[PDB]
């Protein structure tokens, strides 16, 4: 039951292969949502060609969409060989437990659930499919969906993409570039990634 | 943690969601209110066509099988000729379920010339009582009202109410609250409507009305000039 394993990287140049395979992906990317942002975004492109059916062979894709990409991320949930099967809402509250207020004041925000291959002895149907939770920063997504995860999968290895410090967790890998350099524990992985990446210089 | 809470207790997490001058508003759309209008048909074995003129909103309720845990099908919800009956400008809400109607209904809206600009969540509470499609990862508590638009905010995007008892279909009045509050125009259609939905302000279409008082000709009288453009939410002019 591994502890934090992170790897600071531009996930669309990683050889995302040496990491192996996982029971759950989870992925909060940067949307091009057609808005000006305090933060940098991923053309549609580069979002439709992340190395993604590499990283399962059977098991689940939690995928974090706002705005247009509740369509493109379910355009990118089918190229990248998954079924849409579940739609997660997180309803925002403050301290309060009331709800924090476009046609409309946005409540919630969604986490699309895709299916590949032929999950086997996950606990499906023990967590519901609403999260209601305090926001405790912007751009962070609430730390009750590991726990869902945990559930459903328990001690199963997963990774995040586009994951922040914050969010490294035992038994998850995660990957972004904004996590603090490479901590890598799983021999596995140390042994793939000496051998592809001898100078450590992704 | 609520999902931590409901995997011990059967509270789902929104159970616990506290306190969940626009009387102005909600006056100026009574005062403009059309009388309600209402029509029995088979929508299957009708050509829609006939329902004139063009609409500014349609409110689009098909009975999915889901809903009892006729029956129309994604098939048969997707044959609808919408895009003839649908103004230029104009908007649909269309409620999807919790499924495949996610995905399926989103192909409708494009397939009848909208583009999706709101994702309203109809999200159950069972205070007073703490079943699964085989795909399903999670239990599942809410459905989906996806509104379109085509051509060129008092409220949220939530509506939170108790899980109906079993195989009551209804879905929550507050979604016509929603709908007036954008003073959209005084066309409103609403397709699989009942006696039971029947509101001043729209033309309710469905196979299991009992009566029908819709006649194409008083409809159009409503909106003809000096009226055609009103939003809905502004006084009727002197007369
Ligand atoms: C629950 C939500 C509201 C939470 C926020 N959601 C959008 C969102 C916003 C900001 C954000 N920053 C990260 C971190 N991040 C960004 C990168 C990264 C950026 C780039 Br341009 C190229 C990269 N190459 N390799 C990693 C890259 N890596 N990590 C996730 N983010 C997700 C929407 C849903």
């Amino acid at each position: 039951l591994f502890p934090p394993q992170w790897i600071c990287c531009d996930i669309r140049y990683l050889d995302v292969s040496i990491l192996g395979k996982f029971a759950v992906v989870m992925a909060d990317p940067p949307w091009d949502i057609h808005m000006e942002l305090p933060y940098g975004t991923l053309t549609d492109d580069e979002m439709r060609r992340l190395n993604i059916p590499v990283l399962q062979d059977d098991g689940f894709l939690f995928l974090w969409v706002t705005g247009r990409a509740m369509e493109l991320g379910r355009e990118c949930l089918n190229l990248w060989g998954y079924e849409r099967v579940d739609e997660i809402i997180w309803v925002k509250t403050n301290q309060l437990q009331r709800i924090i207020r476009h046609w409309l004041n946005h409540g919630k925000e969604h986490c699309l659930v895709g299916v590949k291959g032929n999950p086997q002895g996950f606990n499906q149907g023990l967590d519901c499919d609403v999260i209601v939770a305090e926001v405790r920063s912007t751009s962070h997504k609430p730390d009750e969906i590991y726990g869902m995860i945990e559930r459903l999968s328990p001690g199963t290895r997963k990774i995040e993409l586009f994951g922040r410090p914050h969010n490294v967790q035992p038994n998850w890998i995660t990957l972004g570039n904004q996590l603090d350099g490479i901590h890598l524990l799983d021999p596995d992985v140390v042994a793939r990634f000496k051998q592809r990446y001898p100078d450590g210089i992704i | 943690d609520y999902c931590q809470h409901f995997v011990d207790t059967g509270h789902r997490p929104q159970n616990f969601i506290r306190d969940v001058l626009i009387r102005l508003k909600d006056e100026l759309i009574a005062k403009s209110n059309t009388p309600p209008m209402y029509l029995q048909a088979d929508i299957e074995a009708f050509d829609i066509r006939e329902l004139t003129p063009k609409f500014d909103v349609i409110l689009l309720e098909p009975p999915l099988e889901e809903y009892y845990r006729k029956c129309w099908t994604w098939d048969d919800i997707m044959k609808l000729e919408i895009d003839e009956i649908a103004a230029p400008r104009s908007f649909i809400f269309l409620w999807c379920g919790s499924g495949e109607g996610l995905d399926l209904g989103r192909v409708c809206l494009r397939k009848w010339g909208y583009r999706r600009c709101e994702d309203i969540c109809w999200i159950k509470t069972n205070k007073n009582n703490p079943t699964l499609d085989p795909k399903a990862v999670f239990q599942r508590t809410k459905e989906h009202c996806l509104m379109g638009i085509k051509g060129t905010n008092v409220d949220i995007d939530l509506i939170i109410t108790e899980e109906p008892e079993i195989g009551n279909i209804e879905k929550p009045v507050e979604i016509f609250h929603i709908i007036e509050h954008f003073c959209l125009g005084r066309r409103r259609l609403h397709l699989f409507g009942r006696d039971s939905t029947i509101r001043p302000g729209w033309l309710t279409v469905g196979p299991t009305l009992t009566n029908s008082n819709y006649n194409a000709e008083t409809y159009a009288s409503y909106f003809s000039a000096p009226n055609s453009y009103l939003t809905g939410c502004t006084e009727e002019i002197e007369r």
